[PDB]
């Protein structure tokens, strides 16, 4: 693949997108709808499972769907620091690695 | 006849634990899946205080974002050092309180204090192998360490505790039972120069205890040599969260109310207690430590997890 | 067995010990409370603008940091194949737009590799918070 520092003229001139919408004959005029993996009551489930067998031995260890892995997961800035974080695999185990990184 | 019996089932048990050992990787003891919190070297140690505390660990890997490379671990011995460096600099609260983590070396320099050699385990080798570098380790901490299959870059994987080690072990070995013989008849219990103070003396004295006999903890005794309290390494993290320029003389009974409520206590055992009761304990709650006491409550020695590890692979 | 609990390490022993004593610390000196919030994690970012005004804005983020992309076709208009300088030197990203609600889009960053079951995302994580803050501050 050929790569440019050129911003794709479909989202800088109002031409292209026109010529799409008239030059018609349908999905791919507008971004797909969220899969239900990427949902965060999917996410936040999968956090409270690992802490419930943690604190509570109650249950068994979550393993994360495939789909999501190397995906970016984020949180609200509290106290002006970033916290990211991107669940990946470590030969047949699963480490979500989580960042702390100060903001301005 | 019987003390015959009690013996060989020691050894038998002991030959199984170190089989074990020598039959798992460090990769072994993670958990399938699990959270690695990792800190950038340009945040705030006291930001990096309450990471820590907010996510109930004592530890922490640390990444510089300018060479892309790991830079070694966040522990209880790095807040001790920023302490002592206050006590002895009290005019330099600023800069302790605008302090970054990549700014620890700079104490470090100021104090005198040796850089620390911190070690690490590839988790492909054998478990055995993890557990006498933790031996070496004051920490009790060791990161664990791979290679990134694009970059080649160095990588932490986790950390792994001698805790997790010794509960490994106790949850997939119920041969400990058979561990009968009293610790006492063991010889692993450390009883000579303990290092102890009293509920008056000033905290700032019991820090640097810590740290000058090279021990995880203080047990507090009165007078006639009760065992009353502890002071850990571990009590070091809300004593900076309460204010450091608050508890400059402030005593180690005093420093103590700042214990959390869900703090679970200091554990006691006698010579007596047998190695299948004190794994049974393990196996059931984070216990770091075993503090021996006679009939009476006198502390006279104390079993910590490295002496319960070193016989494990090495013996009485 | 003798393996016991130190009544006296306990904090409300220890507590109502120093206050019988006598000493004024036992009043004012009060046990760490650390309030450890419920975190709500999200995959990527969200927003509240539409599908031409987003892709418009991520694009001058990626831009302004120095970042190259593969020109996409009509069939992956809402897909970024992005490539970041930061041995492989090159940072392979995967930038896609997701429809929730009908005024609300999501943002999906993936790790795409690297160009000249055992890796960190660190590096990755790092350029995302870059990207991130580039794009709170032209909102
Ligand atoms: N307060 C103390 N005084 C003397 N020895 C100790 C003390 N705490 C721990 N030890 C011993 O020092 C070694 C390392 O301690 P630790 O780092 O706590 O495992 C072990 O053999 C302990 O038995």
């Amino acid at each position: 693949m050929e790569y440019t520092t050129d911003i794709p003229a479909v989202f800088t001139d109002p031409s292209v997108m026109e010529r799409y919408y008239y030059t018609l004959d349908t999905s791919w005029l507008t971004p797909p709808q969220l899969p239900p993996q990427l949902e965060n009551v999917i996410l936040n489930k999968y956090y409270a499972t690992q802490d419930q067998f943690n604190e509570n031995n109650s249950g068994a260890l979550p393993i994360p769907n495939h789909v999501v892995l190397n995906h970016l997961v984020t949180s609200s800035i509290k106290h002006n620091t970033l916290c990211v974080a991107s669940i990946v695999r470590y030969k047949q185990k699963y480490v979500t690695q989580i960042l702390y990184t100060p903001i301005e | 006849d019987s003390q015959e019996k009690v013996s060989i089932e020691q050894q038998l048990a002991v030959e199984s634990i170190r089989k074990f050992l020598n039959s798992k990787t460090s990769y072994d003891v993670l958990p399938v899946s699990y959270r690695l919190i990792v800190l950038d070297t340009s945040l705030l140690v006291k930001k990096s205080l309450n990471v820590l505390l907010q996510n109930s660990i004592v530890s922490a890997p640390l990444w510089d974002s300018k060479t892309s490379r790991f830079a070694g671990l966040l522990t209880t011995t790095d807040f001790i050092n920023v302490i002592q460096y206050y006590f002895s600099n009290p005019d330099k609260f600023e800069l302790v309180d605008k302090l970054q983590l990549d700014g620890l070396k700079d104490i470090e320099r100021a104090l005198g204090v040796d850089q620390l050699d911190t070690a690490s385990i590839h988790p492909s080798r054998p478990l055995f192998e993890a557990c006498l570098k933790m031996l070496e380790s004051r920490s009790g901490r060791i990161p664990l360490i791979d290679q990134d299959e694009e970059t080649h870059r160095e990588i932490v994987v986790s950390v792994l505790t001698q805790y997790r080690i010794l509960k490994f072990v106790a949850l997939n070995c119920r041969e400990t039972h058979f561990l009968k013989i009293p610790i006492g008849d063991l010889n692993i219990i450390t009883q000579d120069n303990m290092k102890s103070c009293q509920m008056t003396t000033p905290v700032i004295d019991v820090i640097q205890m810590l740290t000058q006999g090279r021990v995880s903890s203080v047990p507090i005794i009165d007078e006639n040599g009760y065992l009353i309290n502890v002071y850990e390494a571990y009590d070091v993290l809300g004593l900076i969260k309460g204010g450091i320029y608050n508890d400059l003389s402030l005593s180690v009974g005093e420093a103590l109310m700042r214990r959390s409520d869900d703090f679970e206590g200091v554990y006691t055992c006698t010579k007596n207690d047998k190695l299948s009761t004190i794994m049974d304990n393990i196996r059931k709650a984070r216990v770091h430590r075993f503090f021996v006491v006679d009939d009476v409550g006198r502390l006279v020695g104390v079993l910590t997890l490295s002496d319960i590890l070193k016989y494990i692979l090495l013996g009485s | 067995s003798t393996v016991s609990i130190l009544p006296t390490s306990l904090p409300q022993i220890h507590r109502a010990n120093m206050l019988a004593q006598g000493s004024p610390a036992a009043s004012k000196i009060s046990p760490l409370v650390t309030k450890k919030s419920k975190t709500r994690w999200h995959f990527g970012i969200r927003s509240r603008s539409y599908p031409l005004d987003v892709m418009g804005e991520i694009y001058i983020a990626l831009k302004n940091l120095g970042a190259e992309w593969a020109k996409p076709s009509e069939e992956d208009l809402w897909t970024i194949k992005l490539r970041w300088k930061y041995i492989p030197d090159l940072m392979k990203m995967v930038i896609q737009l997701f429809q929730i609600e009908t005024n609300n889009y999501l943002v999906d960053f993936k790790f795409d590799g690297w160009e000249s079951s055992t890796f960190s995302a660190y590096p990755f994580l790092h350029l995302t918070t870059k990207l991130i803050m580039e794009l709170a501050v032209n909102s």
